[PDB]
RNA sequence: GUGAGUAAAUUUGG
RNA sequence: AAAUCUUUCUCAC
């Protein structure tokens, strides 16, 4: 069955009728004339004689059952067929010469081929370029990772507090106190109040990035699951304080202040300012009615909020724990400290990975996996795989990268491979 | 008048385009899955409806119970072959008022590859996620079990479980002249391929269905099909040797040139026909039995046959027999393929390359090494390091494939193409 | 935590990065890198290998797979209203339909035959010419792809004209065929694990393994290299037209058209780019920018480097390395004896996306893990129980369920914490069948699909077609109406309403 | 550019 | 105001 004969077949079946009304010849290429549920065995089917008819050119056999009647279209204008009636029908129907278009090959050369080749010749071509010189050396040592971490620390430094990371621990306030503090902080920030919800209004932007510094690690993250669940809930429940068993947050839509006619409800692209509470003792302290708490904010877009809120802290922790070596105690700045370090800080690191929507820790992990499997690497280039600071921007991703590098260094220190 | 708008300027369009234009548009909701499920309590209402209406109507599936002992092994690609509806079945279902699209969707045979590192004694296939525990696809008659086993435990005096003649439950399909004779014991039928159909008097015959599946042809009814000679009775009453080999993916075992034995109950192979330890035994079994179409080859079959022919031009008789067996293994039955490596034209291009590799069912074989006598006579050793590696066993006297530590040379060795892994004369 | 894993670990447990950034910056960076490479200062985009041994496919009939030309994925449609070129993002189906409408043609095969048959570039093929087709096919639109683990900066992808896609389909199909015919070990259609296993077998005879990656793969494959390969395999005028459009490609960024004469834009010609290397030597098991070659001595390593350079396969010095105890390709790592490297490997976590769909996805992931040697079965059982507990914490509120029957999951109000082994071996209440990886779709999936669907003027339906009718046949409005009427009449003669839904699994279950 | 209002994400997750 | 060309709702002339 070839579509090249389709039209030809249509000419063969030309208002031919049998049984006083019923169409005689049914074309296999016609979707209406086809008989449903009947496999095709020729170009067309004759119902009067119950026979399959196939059209062929001279010396060009077609793969049809031998029982199918072949109408040979001779090179000279002439039609031969074993059945006389079909031969006569071919003679009368094919009065106008119906030349079957030949088969086009993939290597067909069009008439415009030379012109297009000349056009390509006239267009620019690349230059050869230099052949790189590759030196294969041992993978980076602990000193290189320490140097990378030290360079990051020198470049960016540290914040005084953990900011939103501190929200992974309890703020030491009851639900009513937490709600009061969040609402009064929103009021003190001059957030607009409308329809029982808080909105943050903005007019102009400096069009420059926010300050970037490394976050010191809190002691632990007991509320990681609660915090992630609250962030997940805040995706659509924004403007009002959301409560969990042990903590609460406030997601405030960030919308432009056009003037009298300004946006009043969030849309798909509206960003959120997530406000959380932690224990006081930093510059973000807020006091109201004797209740004190550090209020820390985080600016997210809808995709970031969804990605953060969809993560499973407990399952990831267990899966990592399945085949984990002993985790050493570490200090506030991710340094090995047996005397006063805390192992629970590792959980905090995991929480940070959940908060980091850029997941630069994944890139660090892939490069470290290559490092551990490698016998030789390119000189001065493999080391230039942990320098991912230029790929990210923000306090959270920068801290995540720094603590991923710290984890690599700690692994190279306490469990050499 | 949507036709004149969607396809303005054209009166006719293909069914593909029309169907693609009638696909219901789906919008990517920005909300999370949780919020979408909460919206209007849609998931709550769906759960209520399911528990009240749909759940009682769900048929109860049988519980998997058959297990075999397994051991950890190399990572392998387990192939699960789920067959599609036959053309006759699909036609009947469509004529009965079933959805045409759904019937069309199930018309294609499907093969799925899944990585597993677990092997049983009989190279059984395992259910999804239960390879470690040993749950097998196969379900436990003694003759039915012995037919599918390479080495039957108890011979029964018939071809199914050892050398012997044909039993009532066994049928065979053979090729004589330009006809396919199918003999079951009660009925005898003859089939021929016209263009793309297998025309036979009784296409519904089970042996006819098996033959159509093997040849990859659409069954068809043709009362005007007859053959001159028919030794099927003598073949039925004669005894043939039973080669030790698992059933081919089609569920049959070869017994003569272009002849296959089928068991009525054993539908499809439930165990890996081709494996690292059995590849060359399978190749030797079908040395001169013609094309089998039992092993899939990565890439082009024509290129694989060219490489096999090139390796065939130089080699000892044993290597030639092995190469012919491989060619028969990879060549489909009844198609225009010159699998015989004695009349196939030698391709000068194939000799240009230094190494001749063929990938049969995920097994990469260097035919040059086969010619030199590696997979059967002597193993190949490559030194990886001069330092001992932790967790690696010492080198055995006749090592199989794998990484070992040799204290004689105090080095880490990687053994490949080991006769202890491919020949395994035991 | 990934740093302290005893075995290999890619750190895939968390989801991939997300970004709402516009794609202008990434596309601009890619175009700048391509322009830099064109100057021949950083990498090599001049192919000097010998492809004269590739078989010529020029005599093969010109066949086009219509299905690949229609889809809901995005594409760029170009319009010339008042001398200005306007590029719009539409669906591939709509773009192809518009192309076929402008050039009156029943099917894409007819269109390509007409294009190849005209005697002049200015000859009309309807409301257009080959010259206009080539002019419009060089315009691309930019977009962003995210959720790729290990890529904090989301990558830039490009939507092409329907004509460009039409020619690309043919050239790529024939390149894949030539790869299957010429490649030492065919891998274009294999998965990551199959490629890794084949590579482990292949590199078993050499001491050292080069786990290599290519950098700037898309920006280094020049139109000249593509034309070289296509001429070697005999694509005739189709290859010339495609190379011409590639060389003159322009990308619409924001509101400005930027010329990118250097390299290609994305992995459009993956098979052709792979053939650019495979056609010069048989020493590499590779597809696209990933190869697993092996060597025995430093001279062989230098030879490998020269072969890579000559084929515009610039080695990535950042990520490529040499190993002796393992081999990694397509992120799959194996020992030299074929075993899967111990550790979590590429195991990925399951995010919360529904009470039951989450459990089903976790079951599928754990089944994959236990089928390999990633973890023992008891670990999978414990992890499944933990996941059930987490789902109970998350989804056990009135907004998701109001039931209390015991057989339900604890996350839907029940008291049943199913065992992984019991679930896998169909040893559970039927309500749990949907949770089986091979079971039916869960309630969550159906609800989400219904929500997605439920959101002008519809063409008359062409469903419930005879399964034997080829989809390449032509139908008009009258034919569609007649087919629908005939099928409805046949159904009525059976005393049937709209056709009964057919489920292959249910039908097979009833078969015995 | 002017004016006007406030279908969509809050209903409903501890 | 912040992870800073993103936080850009609708209708009418
Ligand atoms: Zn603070
Ligand atoms: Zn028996
Ligand atoms: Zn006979």
């Amino acid at each position: 069955m070839d579509s090249r004969f389709a039209q030809l077949t249509g000419v063969f079946c030309d208002d031919f009728t049998y049984s006083e009304g019923s169409r005689r010849f049914l074309s296999s290429y016609s979707t209406v004339e086809r008989r449903p549920g009947v496999p095709v065995e020729g170009d067309c089917y004759d119902c009067l004689k119950n026979k399959w008819i196939a059209f062929e050119l001279e010396g060009q056999p077609r793969k049809f059952p031998k029982a199918t009647v072949r109408c040979i279209l001779n090179n000279d204008a002439t039609y031969v067929c074993s059945e006389q009636e079909y031969q006569q029908i071919c003679k009368v129907q094919f009065k106008d010469y119906l030349e079957i278009d030949g088969v086009v090959k993939v290597g067909h050369k069009a008439s415009y081929d030379a012109e297009l080749r000349e056009r390509l010749l006239e267009l620019p071509h690349p230059k050869s370029g230099p052949k790189p010189r590759i030196e294969w050396v041992a993978p980076p040592r602990l000193a290189d990772i320490s140097k990378e971490t030290a360079e990051l620390k020198r470049q960016y430094g540290f914040f005084e507090c953990s900011k939103f990371l501190a929200c992974g621990e309890e703020c030491g306030l009851d639900q009513e106190a937490r709600e009061l503090i969040l609402n009064e902080y929103a009021r003190d920030r001059e957030f607009e109040f409308r329809n029982g919800g808080w909105i943050q209004r903005y007019t102009v932007a400096s069009h420059k990035p926010a300050t970037q510094k490394i976050l010191p690690l809190p002691a632990s993250a007991p509320l990681a699951r609660e915090l992630l669940m609250l962030i997940a809930r805040s995706t659509t429940q924004a403007g009002k304080v959301l409560h969990s068993d042990n903590t609460s947050i406030l997601a405030v839509p960030v919308m432009r202040d056009s003037g009298k006619h300004s946006k009043r409800r969030p849309t798909a692209s509206t960003h959120h300012l997530v406000v959380g509470l932690s224990k006081p003792g930093c510059e973000h302290d807020f006091e109201f009615d004797g209740y004190r708490a550090a209020v820390h904010v985080m600016h997210l877009d809808p995709k970031q909020s969804a990605n953060i809120g969809e993560q499973d802290f407990v399952s990831t922790r267990e899966i990592y724990k399945l085949d984990m070596l002993e985790l050493p105690p570490i200090s506030r700045k991710g340094d090995l400290d047996r005397a006063s370090g805390l192992e629970t800080r590792w959980d905090v690191i995991l929480l940070l990975e959940c908060l980091d929507s850029t997941r630069v820790s994944q890139a660090v992990a892939q490069h470290f996996n290559r490092h551990r499997l490698a016998l030789s690497v390119c000189k001065d280039e493999f080391r230039k795989g942990y320098q991912l600071a230029s790929e990210i921007r923000g306090t959270i991703p920068l801290s995540s990268l720094y603590y991923s590098l710290c984890a690599v260094r700690l692994r190279m220190t306490v469990h050499p491979f | 008048s949507q036709f004149g708008k969607s396809f303005k300027g054209r009166t006719e369009v293909t069914i593909t385009e029309y169907r693609s234009h009638t696909v219901k548009d789906v919008h990517r909701s920005l909300l999370t899955a949780d919020k979408s499920l909460r919206k209007s309590f849609c998931f709550r209402n769906a759960l209520n409806q399911f528990l009240d209406k749909d759940l009682p109507l769900l048929p109860i599936r049988p519980k998997l119970e058959s297990r075999v002992a397994v051991k950890k092994s190399k990572l392998r690609s387990q192939l699960s072959f789920r067959p599609g509806l036959t053309q006759e079945e699909a036609i009947d279902l469509y004529n009965k008022g079933y959805d045409g699209d759904s019937v069309s969707g199930a018309l294609q045979d499907r093969v799925v590859n899944e990585p597993v590192a677990y092997s049983s004694a009989d190279n059984d296939k395992f259910h999804r996620g239960l390879a470690a525990l040993g749950y097998t696809l196969a379900d436990r008659d003694t003759c039915e079990s012995g037919f599918v086993r390479a080495i039957p435990t108890t011979p029964c005096g018939f071809i199914c479980c050892g050398p012997g003649s044909f039993k009532d439950s066994l049928g065979f399909v053979i090729k004589i002249g330009e006809f396919w004779h199918m003999y079951d014991g009660f009925q005898h039928f003859v089939a021929v391929e016209d263009a793309k159909f297998l025309a036979s008097k009784s296409p519904s015959f089970w042996l006819a269905k098996r033959l159509a599946k093997r040849l990859n042809l659409v069954p068809k009814e043709d009362p005007s099909v007859a053959a001159a000679e028919c030794p099927c009775k003598k073949v039925w009453e004669a005894s043939f040797a039973r080669a030790p080999t698992a059933l081919d993916p089609f569920g049959g075992r070869a017994f003569c040139d272009q002849g296959w034995v089928y068991h009525r109950d054993v539908g499809y192979a439930t165990a890996n026909h081709i494996s690292q330890e059995t590849l060359f035994q399978q190749a030797l079994s079908v040395r001169n039995l013609g094309p089998q179409g039992s092993a899939n080859v990565s890439g082009s079959i024509h290129t694989a046959l060219d490489r096999l022919r090139a390796a065939y031009s130089r080699g000892t008789p044993a290597s030639r027999s092995i190469l012919q067996g491989l060619a028969n293994l990879i060549t489909p039955v009844g198609e225009n393929f010159e699998c015989d490596l004695d009349k196939r034209k030698l391709n000068i291009k194939a000799l240009r390359s230094p190494e001749r590799y063929i990938t049969i069912e995920g097994l990469v074989v260097n035919l040059d090494d086969v010619v030199r006598g590696f997979y059967l006579d002597k193993a190949k050793v490559t030194v990886l390091s001069r330092s001992k590696w932790m967790g690696y066993e010492d080198l055995p006297q006749k090592p199989p494939n794998g990484t070992f530590y040799c204290r004689k040379r105090k080095a880490m060795l990687l053994i490949s193409c080991s006769p202890g892994t491919y020949a395994k004369k035991r | 935590m990934w740093a302290f894993q005893e075995g290999v670990c890619k750190g895939n447990l968390l989801s991939g990065p997300t970004s709402m950034k516009a794609p202008d910056s990434a596309a601009r960076e890619s175009i700048d890198r391509a322009s830099e490479i064109m100057t021949g200062k950083s990498y090599n985009a001049v192919h000097t290998g010998d492809l004269s041994k590739l078989p010529n496919q020029g005599e093969s009939p010109l066949r086009i797979v219509d299905s690949d030309l229609y889809s809901e994925r995005s594409c760029c449609w170009v319009i010339e209203k008042e001398g200005r070129v306007v590029c719009k993002s539409t669906t591939l189906t709509r773009g192809m339909t518009s192309l076929l409408n402008t050039t009156k043609c029943s099917s894409p095969s007819e269109l390509i035959c007409k294009v190849l048959t005209v005697e002049s570039l200015s000859e009309k093929i309807g409301d257009t010419s080959v010259e206009e087709l080539l002019s419009h096919g060089r315009y691309f639109k930019c977009a962003l792809r995210d959720q790729e683990r290990g890529k904090p900066k989301s990558r830039a992808i490009f939507l092409s004209h329907p004509f460009f896609r039409l020619l690309s389909s043919v050239v790529e199909t024939h390149a894949r065929s030539v790869l299957s015919k010429v490649s030492a070990v065919y891998t274009a259609t294999a998965s990551a694990e199959q490629r890794a296993m084949m590579a482990a077998q292949v590199v078993e005879s050499r001491k050292h393994v080069l786990n290599g990656d290519c950098t700037k793969y898309n920006e280094a494959i020049d139109a000249d290299t593509l034309l070289k390969v296509w001429d070697a395999i005999g694509m005739g005028s189709i290859g010339v037209m495609l190379a011409y459009m590639v060389r003159r490609k322009c990308v619409l960024i924001k509101d400005t058209l930027v010329e990118c004469p250097g390299g290609m834009l994305m992995g459009m010609f993956n098979a052709t780019a792979t053939l650019a290397l495979q056609g010069t030597t048989d020493r590499f098991l590779s597809f696209s920018d990933d190869f697993i070659t092996s060597f025995n001595s430093p001279a062989e390593l230098r030879e490998i480097e020269d072969l890579l350079f000559a084929s515009c396969h610039n080695l990535s010095l950042k990520k490529s390395y040499i190993s002796v105890a393992s081999l990694e390709i397509n992120s799959c790592t194996l020992t030299r004896d074929g075993d899967l490297a111990t550790g979590l490997g590429c195991t990925a976590g399951v995010p919360f996306r529904g009470p039951l769909v989450t459990l089903k996805q976790t079951a599928a992931m754990l089944s994959g893990a236990v089928d390999s040697g990633v973890m023992p079965f008891h670990s999978a059982e414990r992890l499944f129980q933990i996941k059930q507990q987490e789902c109970a914490y998350r989804y056990n509120n009135p907004t998701y369920t109001t039931r209390n029957e015991d057989f339900l999951p604890t996350c839907l109000g029940g008291k049943t914490v199913i065992s992984f082994q019991s679930l896998l071996t169909w040893d559970c209440h039927p309500f749990w069948y949907q949770v089986h990886p091979d079971g039916p779709d869960t309630i969550d999936q159906k609800v989400l699909s219904v929500l997605a669907s439920k959101t002008r003027t519809r063409l008359e339906a062409l469903s419930d077609l005879d399964p034997l009718v080829p989809h390449r046949l032509l139908v008009s409005e009258s034919d569609v109406s007649k087919i629908r009427a005939a099928r409805q009449a046949h159904l009525k003669s059976l005393g049937l309403e709209q056709p009964t839904n057919f489920n292959y699994a249910i039908y097979k279950a009833v078969q015995p």
